[PDB]
């Protein structure tokens, strides 16, 4: 279906997988991170039935079976399911097969560094893919975003990373890498809905729950003073339909799942929230670096489309800053999708192609070699 | 008895390939239902919630 | 007499007995379950006279013989007269020798190990069958139906099991076995017409009581209001015709009957109905299995045939079901030989030769061997 | 009948009541939470004969009795009949008035907040108790065993809470509430003794298979070698004698009902086991923590109480554990009663005396109350 050799460019998370191709603005189709596998005993014969089911297969088929993800916390652990879903990702969907086009995949600033070698290792030795890279996510969300000077808070499903960029130069020193994540926020909401006298345990519940949270929270601009009136009055609840035709009913649990980002303890976390996360790391940048990182406060990733949360983002970091500065949020509604977009971004560009590791060097040097190529 | 049993066989079979089309329509009816219910719920929630959370414009 | 080598398929239960040759779309040997006894002094010599008779001979020389049914509440309690039943249903009706036919049986999903143990070793050891099958109703309920999903009613005169499958796998732990079927519901109606002043409690008798049942008897869409007027008037009330001449004249006992259905306590038992079992069957699986057993509650087997039921159950199944939810029966006139008909789509199935238990591994593990073999 | 207003204690669970007064080392009287009602018309005139009967008066006449537990997994629905239970307890047993004593009931740290209000609105309401405090099973547990620090495992009937706490500290995140308990058991026991071809189905029938449970089974350490003999030998089979005189011999049922403990599985259950939600409440707490967590797995409730129990999970968390640390599972013969116990600790406690909601405090805000002066 392609013209020439253009990367195929994935982000792949601990949540859901994007999938395009370099030069695109946009994904053309987006995955679960997810292979299902039946927790029952076949009675009929012929009915078909695979050992596994792979992205949107394994929750369309989600009603026998466990639902995993190959990928915690910024890592993939389990790679062999990483193989289903890319061969999904790119070939069944997309229509390309690796094996005649470079790949990009994507990483948190301090992801170990074996997974970085993994999606190397996987692409050249499974897929056959002619090149590989193996990028920064938050190169990509400034290069979408059009910035080459931000914080950027990658907030999704796994690990918050928030790094400071300035002028294309990354400031290490003062990344507030922190393990909280939208994993957690779910995991607190099946909880209090449990309290409200909706216990959730399974996988198929598991997945109600995210799709509770997806559809019904905020972050809310105030939390406490939004709190006192949601858990006061009816008058700020929502329903939502659970799959067989019940519904729950849900108050200040709404926002209170959200809260978390911002108040950690409700889930035993060490932390005082992603502001003071994004605050730190501006403050531990030089003076002459804090004033464009204030100016420049970069949301990508999940969780940074609740309600409320680019206000609030904005207000907190506010809250924290000296006077006089001006602290500004970029959060356009394309906001977040700014990773998979910077993938796509940064494959195409003239200026990177030499960084495409091919599969020359690659046997040569081994896996290992991302690790000496790629930044 | 065998005529009337034919017309009354053709009656029940008439009835009940006519009430196989009229589950059948039912069937399609409630799925049709479903989706004015289904569209209207989420027009007016997706209403009442995009105007409720962007009050401010 | 047939002209290939096709397992034959027979559903041998409490009640009667459906079986023919696999590959075909009926049954073509049909008995009661029966084996008669004469229970009189002989007087004439030279008159033949078995020490026993079955299936059709059983009822033709019904006068003066006990009727006896080896199989109760789903098992087999006298293979003996199994053998004898088996022996008549092959050899005369079927006209089939079973060493070159490997024959598919039928049994309940909770039915006790040592029937399906028995009814393996029976044929194996006196018929020579070269391989068993031993069959889920349900699973050849739902064959024969085009589904892989639904609720299993196999409410026949034995268990009802209430038995729940999805995309071809077992949901054990949902299943709610029943102990009210459709000879209990014979019993009640001798009793009930005990009360109008028709006692029947003899061979003839039960028969007769049975064929009432079989040709009056009906659920309708509402007992209290069909009760009413049946009890008021004439005007509901059918006439049956006894083997005598005489006639029997039954009113609202018709419905009362069949109503123990919805109503157990009629019958001294400890259950709140057919169509709460169904409702478990289908509450007690995954949120997301639920809502295709709701579309998908099938009916099977015997009392499936009163007239009303099929509405009746989706009725009282949706007054206990979440609204919005489409509650389905699935009903076609091939009800009750649904499980015939998927016995002989599965026995003749190519993905279901591997699945017969030949007679080699019958002999080294001994009759134990279907439990592991068949499912 | 006491010289001292002593708060009054009780557990009032799915299975058990257990009650007595502060300040004792064990429930003065135990009995199962039932209110039985006839499912038969009464033909004899001057019979006395309740509309329904309570506890032990529940299960002596339940011979013509449909028997209900009103806490429905540690839930409770049917205040009416445990009004009815409290009352007996209270007054026919302990031969006290709640008027005249504060009373403590407990429940697991994530049981729906439903449960809290309605034993509080009851207890206030119905019996005018001066003070009500519903205390955490978890709390109770420790405080019986002598921790305060340790794994909560309560495996009774109702449901496993699984929770971590820490120097009195909860650690909440790491809870992992489970939906396998006592209760599902005694189904499963039922359902594999009809296997046997011993059918049991009914109320009668139910409390039968629990008393065969309660008497017969086990776990073992070493499941399949457990299974392997006893599905070999009759070495291994143990009989049950039942009160109508029949005598069923059970043998690999007597530990695969168990079994399912660890294979939850075996009931349809999407879970790893008992073993593994306890390993992971701890390896989900920080590592200063988990030193001091593994150590001391604490086990409250009941099936805590079968052979092999303890040391089938301490062998399995120990496999799932690092080593050089130590694991230990802490297993006092006050088990099953000592939540019991434990509310006689925190009810006697100087340091909770504070912690009481009066008959005041009450009224002026009603039974929600309880979610703020608890806990």
């Amino acid at each position: 279906d392609e013209d020439e050799t253009t990367a195929l460019v994935c982000d792949n998370g601990s949540g859901l997988v994007k999938a395009g191709f370099a030069g695109d603005d946009a994904p053309r189709a987006v995955f679960p991170s997810i292979v299902g596998r039946p927790r029952h005993q076949g009675v009929m014969v012929g009915m078909g039935q695979k050992d596994s089911y792979v992205g949107d297969e394994a929750q369309s088929k989600r009603g026998i079976l466990t639902l995993k993800y190959p990928i915690e916390h910024g890592i993939i652990t389990n790679w062999d399911d990483m193989e289903k879903i890319w061969h999904h990702t790119f070939y069944n969907e997309l229509r390309v097969a690796p094996e005649e086009h470079p790949t990009l995949l994507t990483e948190a600033p301090l992801n170990p560094k074996a997974n970085r070698e993994k999606m190397t290792q996987i692409m050249f030795e499974t897929f056959n893919v002619p090149a590989m890279y193996v990028a920064i996510q938050a190169v990509l969300s400034l290069y979408a975003s059009g910035r080459t000077t931000g914080i950027v808070l990658d907030s999704g499903d796994g690990v918050t990373h928030n790094v400071p960029i300035y002028e294309g130069y990354a400031l290490p020193h003062a990344i507030m890498r922190l393990d909280l994540a939208g994993r957690d926020l779910t995991d607190y909401l099946m909880k209090i809905l449990t309290e409200r006298g909706y216990s959730f345990v399974t996988t198929a519940e598991r997945e109600i729950v995210r799709d509770i949270k997806e559809k019904l929270c905020y972050v809310a601009l105030d939390f406490e003073n939004e709190m006192a009136t949601a858990a006061s009055s009816s008058s700020l609840e929502k329903s939502y339909e659970l799959p067989d035709g019940q519904v729950i009913t849900i108050g200040n649990e709404r926002f209170r799942c959200p809260e978390t980002l911002f108040q950690p303890s409700f889930i035993g976390m060490e932390s005082a929230g992603i502001h003071e996360t994004t605050y730190n790391s501006i403050m531990k940048c030089d003076i002459d670096i804090r004033k464009d990182l204030y100016a420049n406060n970069v949301m990508s990733g999940g969780t940074t489309m609740y309600p409320g949360i680019a206000d609030r983002m904005q207000k907190e970091i506010t809250a924290l800053a000296p006077s006089t500065m001006k602290i500004k949020i970029i959060a356009p509604p394309e906001r977040k999708y700014s990773v998979w977009i910077g993938g796509s971004i940064l494959a195409s560009l003239s200026t990177f192609q030499q960084m495409w590791i091919t599969k020359q060097e690659y046997d040569e040097a081994g896996p290992s070699i991302v690790h000496r190529k790629c930044f | 008895l065998s005529d009337k049993l034919k017309e009354a066989e053709t009656r029940a079979e008439f009835a009940e390939r006519s009430v196989t089309k009229l589950e059948k329509s039912i069937d399609d009816l409630e799925d049709e239902l479903y989706a004015q219910k289904l569209k209207y719920k989420a027009i007016s929630e997706e209403l009442d919630h995009a105007l409720n959370d962007m009050t401010s414009i």
